[PDB]
């Protein structure tokens, strides 16, 4: 997260870290058994870590749970970056408490201007890297489709939306992928892609969760 | 455990700098720029004549916000230290007297003009070696049905170009 702030330990109870010997992507807990992340974050043998703040060391509130099923949206196109969403089923239910909680799904798309909370352990600096030990937070607004498309001509499908600042300076970055974009208390997006980080006229592009809800609810009910 | 790995078993960082060398200690060395034909400045991407030079550190970037480079992901390749005359350090493929050739541009390029590459791992020798593919945006589904190769011209410049049976094998080494 570039240009954000330290969230605070367990202040984003639904934020998860997908681990494969090391943190490689974020995710969002939607219920005791399922996690939503990015499709481009697919890996076999994923270990889901809940209740994390400092991802480098154990602090007492983490829950490490192996993934039993990793379902990449059938229409995922790694070329065009379209349909960048993946569902993960924990092979063991998570103990829901004050530090580990699910985030509800949006049953209606959010409108431009709505302020969102984006989080992750990705790069925090520009033209250079610096990965944080603890979770970073960032407040950013959903942008309009016309603006999104003018910033990324020919690249924006209906399953994506831009959030952030045309001015640049604040945005998600490498390492935040698969992470949550929560607005008005619902998971409206998934940290997907972007050109650079916090660059001018190049805001973060996120998977538009609202289009995949019916599918998510269906998959959860039959797997 | 994913795809892109450097010459140390270590994973390749999205947006990191690497030296793109050859699989065979023959042909040439690392990648760099050169002024070929009638160019006003170093706009041609070539493989160093020196089969021992690590060439220029190259940034390898994916649009995805992941710290690694996703599987089957298109990537853009650009020089960490461009020639100055280039509006961008990112490579692109343009029609030249020698067919589509890898070159830098004096004009600022859009995402879709630079994200036209993709790596292909070679399990042979198991050593981390990849073939470089060239993808062109057809319609709602790009086609990565071409590779990048070499074209030794008149003066001996090993130019990177689009070929069919002259693919290039490379080993990425952190810089
Ligand atoms: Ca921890």
């Amino acid at each position: 997260i570039v240009g954000g702030y330290t969230c605070g330990a367990n202040t984003v109870p639904y934020q998860v870290s997908l681990n494969s010997g090391y943190h490689f992507c974020g995710g969002s807990l939607i219920n005791s058994q399922w996690v939503v992340s990015a499709a481009h974050c697919y890996k076999s043998g994923i270990q889901v870590r809940l209740g994390e703040d400092n991802i480098n060391v154990v602090e007492g509130n983490e829950q490490f749970i192996s993934a039993s099923k990793s379902i990449v949206h059938p229409s995922y196109n790694s070329n065009t970056l379209n349909n960048d969403i993946m569902l993960i089923k924990l092979k063991s239910a998570a103990s829901l408490n004050s530090r580990v909680a699910s985030v509800s799904l949006p049953t209606s798309c959010a409108s431009a201007g709505t302020q969102c909370l984006i989080s992750g352990w990705g790069n925090t600096k520009s033209s250079g890297t610096s990965y944080p030990d603890v979770l970073k937070c960032l407040k950013a607004p959903i942008l309009s489709d016309s603006s999104c498309k003018s910033a990324y001509p020919g690249q924006i499908t209906s399953n994506m939306f831009c959030a952030g600042y045309l001015e640049g300076g604040k945005d998600s970055c490498q390492g935040d992928s698969g992470g949550p974009v929560v607005c008005a208390g619902k998971l409206q997006g998934i940290v997907s892609w972007g050109s650079g980080c916090a660059q001018k006229n190049k805001p973060g592009v996120y998977t538009k969760v609202c289009n995949y809800v019916s599918w998510i609810k269906q998959t959860i009910a039959s797997n | 455990d994913d795809d892109l790995v450097d010459a140390e078993g270590n994973l390749v960082e999205n947006g990191g700098t690497y030296y793109l060398l050859p699989h065979i200690w023959a042909h040439g060395g690392g990648i760099e720029t050169a002024k070929t034909g009638n160019e006003p400045c170093p706009l041609t991407v070539v493989r160093s004549p020196n089969e021992v030079s690590k060439g220029e550190p190259i940034r390898i970037s994916s649009q995805f916000r992941s710290l690694f480079i996703p599987r089957g992901s298109l990537v853009a390749l650009g020089f960490a230290n461009p020639p100055s005359c280039a509006a961008s350090p990112w490579w692109t493929v343009v029609d030249s007297p020698q067919g589509p050739a890898v070159k830098l541009s004096q004009q600022k390029l859009p995402e879709k003009d630079i994200l036209v590459f993709k790596f292909e791992k070679v399990s042979h020798s198991n050593i981390h070696v990849y073939k470089l593919l060239y993808c062109q945006h057809d319609e709602e589904d790009v086609k990565c049905d071409q590779y990048i190769g070499i074209h030794r011209d008149r003066n001996g410049n090993r130019r990177l170009v689009v070929t069919e049976e002259n693919p290039l094998e490379l080993v990425l080494l952190k810089a």
